[PDB]
């Protein structure tokens, strides 16, 4: 059409960026995260996210949706951080879970500048990047999970 | 407090509380005035009147072009089906994209001044049904009963070089399936006509997989007919209408456009984007809307696309079973973060800014 004319004529700019940037600086959840080398995880729990502990990581429940940040030195500079984010996505995860999974996944990737390169992973789909995350048995799928975050509409 | 999400469609509102898994109010866009010259009737209860009542959609082609009309409209969701009061609700509305900008700043004008929202956000409708499906990038073909679109999304940022709509959609198909039924000697002309027609359209058509080859089939035997009992009792025999219907969303000239076809949308679409990501586009694309509902459909574009795309592309289509609220339930999810209602307009910034700061709040 005439793009200008249109409400699209704002996507792809700085300033969408930069409004998305100030949302991102309003959950918890990332502040602090990406500051070092290593793996951090949050599950989706009733639209919130909330950190996993580090004890259990390599282990999510299949009824569940969880965000992994890697952060690691790119080759480019060992002193600097790069980062792919990944969003796991259970067999057995219900629609709200993953659909703010994949926001929060979006906003975590706001918060960092877009820097990260996001990973969609569903169960029994994992990338190669995403098994190589845990060490060896380190990748575990529990039972069950924590309920939805939707009401049901009779 | 509780968001409420509205997705006003060119031919049925969805509305309903952010949180809830589907919406609460599902009605047609409709106002109903007396076909012979209150005073007005809204949704469906103009559809339950329809027999003494004309019926008009004050959307077109996913543009409100009668405004009183559809002021009507949102004062019905609120009030007579949600039975809120707005004043009390932050408010998620929704947009093909393409629009010219009036639409939305009209949208943000009457929301604030005559509804009172306490804050608002409009969405553009594909991105929602990409969340809903649980995604960051893939491409959204989108079709209702106005407008038939294409958003490429990566990261979850949609691409607006790549955009593609066509003003065809399920009202267009509605009409087509009126006029072909004339052949049989059936008159389906009234706006109360059109539902009928609606109606016959979403229980019996479907995308013929080999359009050619099932021309042939109906002309060889009556295997393909079906039969269907009119408001009236009649009982009328429909047979090739029903793949010949939706076989325009492939072949637009059906009604005399020389735009490409669904499946060529699709495939420029992918085409727009840079080159790196199209795999990733072909593996994921999500269809949503009431239009992609005809049984048939996701095999007939796995099929088209295929013939389009490079040999050896894999090619994926996404066909969620609720996809006739993929839109809504993107809405409903986002609603329920607080991040995201942290972009929404609110009233004090609009009674500062007035229309214009939608467009630079809702992206
Ligand atoms: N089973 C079905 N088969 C074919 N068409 C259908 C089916 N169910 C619904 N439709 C059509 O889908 C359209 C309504 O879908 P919907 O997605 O709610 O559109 P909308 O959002 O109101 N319009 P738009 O402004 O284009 O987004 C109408 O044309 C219906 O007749
Ligand atoms: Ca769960
Ligand atoms: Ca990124
Ligand atoms: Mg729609």
């Amino acid at each position: 059409y005439n793009i200008a004319d249109s409400n699209i004529a704002n996507l792809g700019t700085e300033l969408e960026k930069k409004v998305k940037l100030e949302a991102s600086q309003h959950e918890d959840a990332w502040k602090g995260a990406g500051k070092q080398v290593g793996v951090e995880i949050w599950r989706i729990q009733q639209f919130k996210v909330v950190p996993v502990p580090k004890k259990h990581h390599g282990s999510f429940y299949t009824g569940d949706s969880y965000i992994v940040l890697s952060t690691y030195h790119p080759k480019t500079n060992p002193d600097k951080l790069a980062y792919d984010v990944h969003f796991w996505l259970g067999a057995f995860t219900t629609q709200d879970e993953a659909g703010t999974a994949a926001y929060k996944t979006v906003e975590l990737d706001d918060y960092l500048g877009g820097l990260p390169v996001q990973y969609r992973e569903v169960q029994g789909y994992e990338s190669e990047r995403f098994l190589s995350l845990f060490p060896k048995g380190g990748l575990r799928i529990l039972d069950g999970g924590v309920e939805t975050g939707f009401h049901h509409v009779e | 407090t509780t968001a409420l999400v509205c997705d006003n469609g060119s031919g049925l509102v969805k509305a309903g509380f952010a949180g809830d898994d589907a919406p609460r109010a599902v009605f047609p866009s409709i106002v109903g005035r007396p076909r012979h010259q209150k005073d007005s009737y809204v949704g469906d209860e103009a559809q339950s009147k329809r027999g003494i009542l004309t019926l008009k959609y004050p959307i077109e082609h996913g543009i409100i072009t009668n405004w009183d009309d559809m002021e009507k409209i949102w004062h019905h969701t609120f009030y007579n089906e949600l039975r809120v009061a707005p004043e009390e609700h932050p408010t998620l509305l929704t947009e093909a994209p393409l629009n010219p900008k009036a639409n939305r700043e009209k949208m943000t004008q009457i929301m604030f001044e005559t509804f009172n929202v306490p804050a608002m956000y409009v969405a553009i409708q594909a991105v929602l049904s990409l969340y809903a499906s649980g995604r960051t990038t893939g491409i959204v073909l989108d079709s209702g009963d106005g407008v038939t679109h294409n958003v490429p999304i990566y990261e979850g940022y949609a691409l607006p070089h790549a955009i593609m709509r066509l003003d065809l959609a399920g009202r267009d198909l509605t009409d087509y399936l009126m006029k072909i039924l004339t052949e049989r000697g059936y008159s389906f002309v009234t706006t109360a006509e059109r539902e009928i027609v609606r109606d016959i359209k979403e229980k019996l058509c479907y995308v013929a997989l080999d359009f050619e080859n099932e021309m042939a089939t109906a002309a060889s035997s009556s295997s393909l007919e079906k039969s269907y009992e009119l408001p009236d009792g009649q009982v009328i025999t429909i047979g090739n209408e029903r793949f010949r219907c939706p076989e325009t969303l492939f072949q637009p000239s059906f009604i005399g456009m020389e735009s490409a076809g669904i499946h060529e949308t699709t495939y420029n679409s992918i085409m727009k984007c840079d080159i790196d990501i199209r795999k990733d586009l072909y593996a994921n694309n999500v269809m949503s809307g009431g239009t992609t509902m005809y049984p048939g459909i996701a095999d007939r574009m796995q099929k088209e696309i295929t013939a389009l795309a490079p040999s050896t592309m894999k090619i994926k289509i996404i066909a969620p079973p609720e996809r006739k609220y993929s839109v809504w339930i993107g809405g409903s999810i986002l609603a329920s973060l607080s991040t995201f209602q942290q972009m929404w307009i609110t009233k004090q910034e609009y009674d500062e800014a007035g229309p214009s700061i939608v467009h630079r709040k809702c992206f």
